[PDB]
């Protein structure tokens, strides 16, 4: 009557999802930027140190 | 004779029933499997003899 034949698998999945990156993609190439002229202007600063 | 129907019967049932079992144990994490299953019934009764 009904029968089966058993188990197989089908395929491989990855857990990605491509919209949270992109947004951390802008938010962290705007975030170095900053941080990047953040690191320079104290060095202009620090020959004001003393 | 009517023995060989009745064994062989029994033997053909036991390996439908064990391939139900072997059909589960594939399956047993299979994501929505049901419990799948197999069912028995007596042989019609002739009024042969005694």
């Amino acid at each position: 009557g009904w029968i089966g034949n058993g188990v197989y698998v089908s395929g491989v999945q990855r857990e990605y999802d491509a919209f949270i990156t992109n947004q951390l993609r802008g938010a962290q190439n705007q975030s170095s930027g900053l941080t990047t002229r953040y690191e320079q202007m104290s060095k202009i600063d620090n020959l004001l140190a003393d | 004779s009517s023995l060989i129907n009745h064994a062989m019967s029994g033997l053909n049932a036991a390996q439908a029933a064990l391939n139900t079992v072997s059909n589960n144990i594939n399956n047993y994490n299979v994501a929505g499997y049901t419990r799948q299953t197999t069912i028995l019934a007596q042989a019609n009764s002739t009024l042969g003899a005694g």
